[PDB]
């Protein structure tokens, strides 16, 4: 079935509106409510893929200067690395220069 | 042996007309290489033949007749080792050589436990004898025939120390070193440690094993002392396959094949890392190399298991089988030999250490269960559970209940696989590895974080190793919780710190969680494993933290301390580069230091370095003839740039020259020199820089769009818009490109291809209409 709730019924079509939502956002001033749509789909990472949504939300919050969302992106960049370890590393690097 | 041969056969007929034997003729005939008989069989031919020529012509002293019967004792041949060990016995009975020597010959010739009974006189005396090499080589073997491992590492590492620091009196491979640094017995101790492993891949990021980490670092030191022994970098090699560094070994090996014309046991080592790195087909090109040295090596085994394996991943279910199958049918692996075994055929037998023998029968139980249908074919249960009962309850095993842990990890039967786990209380066998094997199925095949975790529960209940522990980390790393993984990584290496790999995962846990003190301090508490040099740790290492938590005086200190280090043996010229690099980042941490005169001063001298560098570091791996010339440019250039800095472009062309003369290939020598000629106007440089470079490469980007503007510099837009298309070809919605080429389009007179490159920008890619300097570069196109 799905999430509970008939606001929460179709929950994979919901996912993909506020993750295109979130992608829409990214580029229209609007980077927080797509930080806060993406962690809509913190839930809904498991139909999308997991490393998309994570890296949308610590590449464009770190980035945002949120410094709590800050370390928890570079948590996320450094421990169990699913961001690439290319700019996994390059993140780690940041993380220990800012943190 | 060709020369060895020669000169023996002409040696003994020039024994006719002298003495036929002499005593201090024939102990330097072969002493200070009679120390050891441990690389290859040609060491025995002359060394002991002449040593039966000198003990039985007068066995009265005991250097070099004990020391002849040690190396007649490291391939494990008592008969002779006993004859000269025992004539020793009635000569000279009670020694510092003589009855250790006698009493090592015992230990493998059958008398593992007789040769341990004489405790309180032997102590005496050798108090006696240290208050008024051979002893603790003894003290090590004779531990480690008892049964019980780690005295008889502690002590046979203590017995390769010893022969180290009488090694380190030479200045490279020498008869004399080999002599002192003994590699017999430090070859013995090699050789004993590698029962802990076998033919097994190994891997430190599980349960670590620091045993093998020492006879890695041992090996090195001993490689440092003779680059020109086969055994240095064959052991040391053989080492690194079981001490994860796999690479390591297929390097070493090749330098093997490169230092020996052929060497068996390195094509074993390259096929074994190769099977182990999971490379099928270069693992059955390094067997067929093997097998064009010798086919004869299929029956031992290391090459059983490595050969098994390989055709394995050759899928030759025939040839994996008949391997196996000699493995078992013919003795050896199936039955576990004797220890009189070794008198009578020398360097064939060796007791069979049991992780190597319950992988054979772990490999032929799989290659059956494959032959089957189900993972689980007769044959395959059979094996199983030969490899359970065969390997129960010893130091040896690993499989007292991870045989059918692994089989029923093929059913899928994890959860039988726990309790199986669970039926073993500490990792004798294999109870943390398959602690880890069965959680991360949990984890990644099962989905259950929360049974990841619960295995190493189980696990720190059973045995509270430090790898338990360890995992418990991993577990709390994966909850994304990287706190926890910190405490239980302290939880680890507070219950024992028995590894440098624990401690700096514990740093690295710290590097993770963002807490870098207590990571550097774990850096400056996992100082090195064993002996190698810990103040190039404790100096450039250290600088490094200090750059790491701000301390750029400190970092001076310890950094400027740092580039006057040294090693033993041979101390090669790496470290005058660790000196020049040191001295480099130095002038980095000077930079930091907001000395630009002092980045000057600092990185000038780093640049004269590089410029010794630039001809004394050409060879030895040389790819320095470019690296060098190329590193001696960068740091001119990065000084041309604090000249810049310092407010002088004419210093940057200065050093801009400097770099063109250090490289001449160099790409942004050609860029900087051209780009600080336009500065002084000049075009005409910058296409003698296009000319050059089109000569160092035809087709670069440099080269064929510079060349194409140059052209296009008198009116032959032409080449310019067709080489800026082919940019906007390679990269569609590069905005600068294409700005620059639609710019230039239409100061070509075109607005044709102009549409044509703004659809390629977007052709690929369905989100480039909306970029923002494709929205520039397209309205632009609209003005």
């Amino acid at each position: 079935s799905g999430e509970a709730g008939v606001d929460s019924a179709w929950r994979g079509a919901e996912a993909y509106h506020f993750w295109l939502l979130a992608h829409r956002q990214l580029y229209a001033g609007n980077v927080d409510l797509a930080m806060r749509t993406a962690l809509h789909l913190r839930e809904y990472e498991d139909l999308l893929d997991p490393v998309e949504i994570y890296s949308f939300l610590a590449l464009a919050a770190f980035y945002n200067q949120f410094f709590g969302q800050c370390s928890k992106a570079f948590i996320k960049l450094e421990s169990m690395p699913s961001i690439p370890n290319d700019k996994r590393e390059s993140f780690a690097d940041l993380a220990m220069s800012i943190f | 042996n060709k020369q060895a041969a020669k000169q023996l056969q002409d040696l003994f007929s020039s024994m006719n007309r002298q003495e036929p034997k002499n005593a201090e003729l024939f102990f330097r005939v072969a002493r200070p290489f009679g120390r050891l008989a441990c690389s290859d069989p040609t060491l025995l031919g002359i060394t002991y033949l002449m040593a039966d020529r000198a003990a039985q012509l007068r066995p009265e002293m005991a250097a070099y007749v004990v020391e002849a019967a040690a190396q007649k004792l490291m391939m494990d041949e008592t008969t002779n080792a006993t004859e000269r060990f025992t004539q020793a016995l009635q000569l000279d009975e009670l020694n510092l050589e003589a009855n250790a020597g006698a009493l090592e010959a015992q230990i493998m010739a059958g008398e593992l436990e007789e040769a341990a009974g004489q405790i309180m006189f032997l102590e005496d005396m050798f108090t006696n004898a240290a208050a008024a090499p051979t002893l603790l080589y003894l003290k090590g073997l004779l531990a480690w025939k008892q049964g019980m491992p780690s005295e008889g590492l502690g002590l046979l590492e203590r017995s390769i120390a010893a022969l180290f620091s009488a090694a380190a009196d030479f200045h490279g491979p020498s008869l004399e070193l080999y002599a002192a640094l003994n590699p017999a017995r430090i070859t013995a101790v090699v050789r004993l440690l590698l029962q802990s492993i076998g033919g097994e891949p190994r891997a430190p990021t599980e349960a670590p094993s620091p045993l093998i980490s020492k006879v890695t670092r041992a090996l090195d030191l001993l490689n440092k002392q003779a680059p020109a022994l086969q055994e240095s970098a064959l052991l040391h090699a053989r080492a690194l396959y079981l001490n994860g560094n796999l690479d390591g070994a297929l390097r070493k090996a090749g330098e093997i094949l490169r230092m020996n014309p052929e060497e068996s046991s390195a094509h074993l080592l390259i096929c074994s890392v190769y099977v182990a790195q999971d490379k099928p087909e270069l693992a059955v090109s390094a067997l067929d190399q093997a097998v064009s040295s010798n086919f004869a090596i299929r029956e031992t085994p290391l090459y059983h298991v490595v050969q098994a394996k390989v055709l394995v991943a050759n899928n030759k279910l025939d040839d994996a089988k008949r391997v196996l199958e000699s493995a078992m049918n013919l003795p050896g692996v199936r039955t576990a030999l004797t220890v009189q075994q070794r008198a009578r055929l020398g360097r064939k037998v060796v007791e069979p250490t049991l992780h190597e023998r319950a992988t054979v029968y772990l490999l032929l139980a799989d290659v059956l269960a494959r032959q089957s249908k189900i993972p689980d074919a007769p044959e395959a249960k059979k094996y199983i559970q030969d490899a359970i009962r065969e390997f129960e309850g010893t130091s040896e095993e690993v499989r007292v209940t991870v045989a059918d842990c692994e089989l029923a990890i093929a059913r899928g039967d994890v959860e039988g696989a726990l309790k199986k786990l669970r039926r073993i209380p500490k990792e004798s066998p294999h109870y943390v590895k398959a602690r880890m094997a069965m959680a991360d199925i949990y984890l990644r095949h099962r989905k259950d974080k929360a049974a990841y975790i619960k295995c190493y529960m189980d696990l720190v209940d059973h045995t509270p190793d430090y790898d338990s522990y360890c995992m418990l980390g991993e577990a709390f790393m994966q909850i994304q919780e990287p706190e926890k993984a910190v405490r239980a990584f302290e939880s680890a290496l507070e219950f024992s710190p028995k590894d440098v790999d624990l401690i700096t995962r514990c740093a690295r846990a710290l590097v993770t969680s963002h807490d870098y003190q207590r990571a550097i301090d774990y850096y400056t508490k996992a100082i090195a494993n064993a002996r190698g040099g810990a103040q190039h740790a404790l100096q450039l290492e250290l600088g490094n933290l200090l750059v790491r938590l701000r301390q750029y005086p400190a970092a001076t200190a310890a950094i400027n301390k740092a580039l006057e280090r040294n090693r033993d043996g041979l101390p090669a010229t790496e470290n005058l580069q660790l000196d020049v690099e040191a001295w480099s980042m130095l002038a980095k941490v000077h930079k930091g230091k907001l000395e630009m005169e002092g980045y000057s001063q600092a990185q000038s001298r780093a640049l004269e370095l590089q410029k010794q560098l630039l001809l004394k570091l050409r060879g030895e791996l040389p790819e320095a003839v470019a690296l060098q010339r190329e590193r001696t440019a960068a740091i001119c250039f990065d000084l041309a740039e604090q000249s810049k800095r310092a407010r002088q472009f004419d210093r940057a062309m200065e050093l801009y020259m400097e770099a063109l003369r250090h490289h001449d290939t160099h790409v942004p020598s050609m860029l900087a020199v051209a780009k600080l000629h336009l500065a002084n106007g000049d075009t005409d440089a910058c296409q003698a820089q296009c000319v050059t470079l089109l000569k160092h490469d035809p087709d670069n980007e440099e080269a064929s769009i510079m060349l194409a503007e140059l052209m296009f510099h008198k009116e032959h837009y032409d080449t310019a818009i067709y080489h800026f298309q082919q940019l906007l070809e390679r990269s569609p919605n590069h905005y600068g490109a294409l700005a620059q080429l639609i710019l230039l389009l239409r100061r070509a007179g075109r607005l044709e291809d102009v549409p044509r490159y703004f659809a390629l920008a977007e052709a690929g890619s369905p989100k480039a209409v909306m970029d923002p300097g494709y929205h520039y570069c397209k309205g632009i196109y609209n003005r």
